[PDB]
DNA sequence: CAGTCATCACCAA
DNA sequence: GGTAGACGCGGACATCAAGCCCGCCGTGAAGGTGATGACTG
């Protein structure tokens, strides 16, 4: 018995892009047609201000280049002078159906595969899951630069069944951690929630809305786009920020990021606050990958441990492994 | 040489007699150039020169196959013939070389380093764009014919397009120049003929006999 | 061992907005919510040919036609309105803390020991020897460039916001307050401190600073002026273009939090001088120098990496330094 | 004891 | 609900210096042919 040399995991938590507007607080009640926050394209005159290479440091350039100014377009989004505050809108549909793959060539591994997972699920369901994207919901952890020294930050999020809504939550995101996961009786009805989509009980479409009080004209940060094999003169432009049409706006994988930052099990520094949930562990923007193949806790030791040999790990283990088949991926040899 | 795909590397072995000598015509026929240097006896000499010649011969039965294609064509006043094409490997062969020297190479690239360096003199330069690539195989293309020396199973296409097929969009809006100082059909397409007629307005009658019979369609 | 990282990263702290300019009259300073903005306008003129002259078409009819004959150009400007004397200038600035941590890396161990040396500068001196620096260019109006050359009164009013409405309210005078020295007193002092809280975490800062200079009737303002660059036109259609934000003569962001670092007494050459913006190989280039070389090992990416990986720290004056480049932000990495 | 069905090495810039 | 008949000339359009660094670019499946080898009815 070996895995199949194919295998296809759908994402579950699916979200949408988010879309930035400005306001007042007392009228964040009355949201609902703020002006977009818009992309502006400036220009800076700024100083060489990099690294010096002594590899072919001619005096003549490279001691003149400093006194010299330098020149770059940039891009750049603001709050208005008469707002303060910034808006994030986005939908979020949570599927279920989170261990059945969409592609598989074995049929054997293929119900071994589900028996595992239903094994999994009928002692305990995906409320551990749940609850911890309820908190990454709950509090404004996709907001990313945004909430840094944010004054208030407020999360709505409305359940919607049709036009009409069918059920509405409110929190205060600043009071609610990021290295905790310490909730109250608030929270648990918003992850049985998501636990009813997960388990495929119900329809589960969420709208959440994050309102943040920056201040008067200040910057806010909306994702930036990955620009891609150009081969250009000298940098027509070095930052470009992504926008839809006239409204400033963060990527959808973002705040999919953002929302599966729930790995408390990892082994160094467990106690150092929760990262991503990748196959891995690797946070690329610190440069190191907790949970290396080395130590065996990486998913694809766990995952051919689990289902194949049946030797099951620990149930904080478990919940890595669902965790990476709510994720999705090419989990094939 | 289409073949048993696990059976074609003898056939190196077979005609490696016309690299070198010009003794490819030596195994089968005129085995004289069989008898000296490869020091067999009658059975094998006789043996050597019977199965050499099962190469350019027949091999099998003349017939077809459900998956090839077997076209009818209408005749002038009778009924139809059955018109079952094939695959002109040698005439792909032909042109594959004549185009991989004619889109790469050392004339064909020096030319372009001449335009490159802006002094050149005229000398012949060849490019082919918009081509498109035919697999044939697939990650193993030696089971066909040989479709590997430098075919690799690549046979170029030269494009065959028409001509309208790559358009724009049409916005003559109710704009303050969108509506008057659109009275010229702004379009792409007319830089060509602009240049073709700003630059062919130069040249004398001292060779005019082509050259009056051009703006007469334009 | 111990290389540092290929990927270096730090946020700024003290992020300022666009200061927004309008116009009114002295002494109704305390009544100024809503004064008219002072709106940038288009004129043209006739200027004479005032340029140097090259001399690679040198003939006798060429140049003294082109100097004889008149020059046209078209500019922009930006005036106090025939009634108005007072320059009103608006800004908000947010102070953030947590300097010394870098918001993106490679290396972890470079990292930890980065976070080690910067805690041990934190303890042993507070942000209060930059705070005060700081409060002292909130304190004079440097953020007024032109606008407070040869102005009469000067007028600074900072309030800390800490909820909807000002829970703290500061007056200064900026002309008594000087631009060469950093001498404080009992009101600049709580300022600094409130500043201090903030870069050390201890708090929410958030302020709303006005200045009103005193510069006449009708006089010209000066806003901030862009680069319209990378394009190569024709006619050179517009030799100055003055910022502006919806209807407003503005300021850059990046031009007042220019002044609000001008910190850095401690450059090899002298202090009496005054003081430059805090920035690596610290070089004014509207002077076209370069105060602390890279020759004379003073520069920000030698102190740093003395002070951080081979334990060498600095003088004391120094820190200050590094300390304020972190404030900065940049992108640092490989040599 | 003879057709037929899954597998098996054979090549290959 | 009135035609009527015309719209100017000349001249000129700025010069200077400068344009960033660092890391990285995914995996799985896409072969026909005889030749025994095992099955064999």
């Amino acid at each position: 018995l070996s895995t199949a040399s194919v295998l296809a995991f759908e994402r579950k938590l699916d979200p949408s892009d988010a879309l930035m507007s400005a306001g007042a607080w007392a009228q964040r009640d009355a949201s609902q047609e703020w002006p977009a926050v818009t992309v502006r394209e400036k220009s800076v005159r700024g100083t060489i201000s990099n690294r010096l290479k002594t590899k072919d440091r001619d005096p003549a350039k490279l001691d003149a280049s400093i006194q010299s100014p330098n020149l770059q377009t940039v891009d750049v989004a603001n709050l208005p002078s008469d707002a303060d505050t910034l808006k994030v809108r986005f939908t979020l549909r949570v599927l279920g159906g989170a261990g059945t793959p969409s592609a598989c060539n074995d049929a054997a591994y293929r119900d071994k595969l589900l028996q595992t997972v239903a094994t999994y699920v009928n002692d305990q369901g995906f409320a551990e899951l749940a609850r911890r994207y309820a908190h990454n919901l709950a509090n404004a952890r996709f907001l990313w630069r945004n909430r840094v020294g944010a004054e208030a930050v407020e999360v709505r999020i409305n359940h919607i069944r049709q036009g009409e809504v069918a059920r509405a939550w409110r929190f205060d995101a600043l009071a609610i951690g990021l290295r905790d996961f310490k909730a109250d009786a608030e929270l648990d009805a918003l992850a049985e929630l998501i636990a009813s989509g997960l388990s495929g009980s119900g329809h589960v479409l969420l709208e959440v809305v994050a309102f943040a009080r920056i201040g008067d004209g200040q910057e806010v940060f909306p994702s930036q786009e990955l620009i891609l094999d150009k081969g250009d003169k000298k940098g027509q432009k070095s930052k470009t920020l992504y926008s839809v049409r006239d409204a400033a706006a963060i990527h959808s994988q973002k705040i999919g990021n953002a929302l599966r930052t729930i790995d408390t099990w990892y082994p160094d520094e467990d106690g150092l606050g929760p990262i991503a949930v990748e196959p891995y562990g690797s946070v690329t923007s610190q440069g190191k990958a907790y949970r290396q193949p080395k130590q065996k806790l990486d998913f694809y030791t766990l995952l051919d441990n689990w289902v194949l040999r049946d030797e099951a790990p620990a149930v904080e283990q478990q919940h890595y492994v669902i965790a990476n088949l709510i994720r999705g991926g090419v989990f094939g040899e | 040489v289409v073949g048993n795909a696990a059976a074609l590397d003898v056939f190196k072995f077979l005609s490696l007699q016309y690299q070198g000598k010009n003794l490819l015509n030596w195994l089968t026929e005129d085995s004289a150039e069989a008898l000296q240097a490869l020091s067999d006896n009658a059975e094998q000499a006789r043996e050597w020169r019977q199965a050499f010649i099962g190469i350019t011969t027949v091999k099998g039965a003349p017939a077809s196959h459900s998956l090839a294609k077997q076209l009818y064509f209408p005749l002038p006043g009778s009924g139809y013939h059955l018109l079952a094409p094939l695959f002109p490997t040698s005439l792909v062969h032909h042109v594959h070389a004549l185009l991989r020297e004619a889109r790469f190479g050392d004339a064909a690239k020096a030319a372009r380093e001449a335009r490159s360096r802006q002094e050149s003199w005229p000398h012949g330069f060849s490019e082919y764009p918009n081509l498109a690539i035919q697999k044939f195989g697939g990650t193993k293309p030696q089971n066909i014919s040989q479709l590997n020396n430098e075919r690799r199973g690549e046979n170029w296409l030269l494009p065959s397009l028409p001509p309208n097929w790559q358009r724009q969009n049409v916005n003559a809006p109710m704009r303050h120049s969108s509506v008057f100082e659109h009275d010229f059909g702004r379009t792409p397409e007319v830089s060509r003929l602009t240049r073709t007629l700003q630059r062919f307005l130069a040249k004398t009658v001292h060779n005019n006999l082509a050259i009056r019979q051009r703006r007469a369609q334009l």
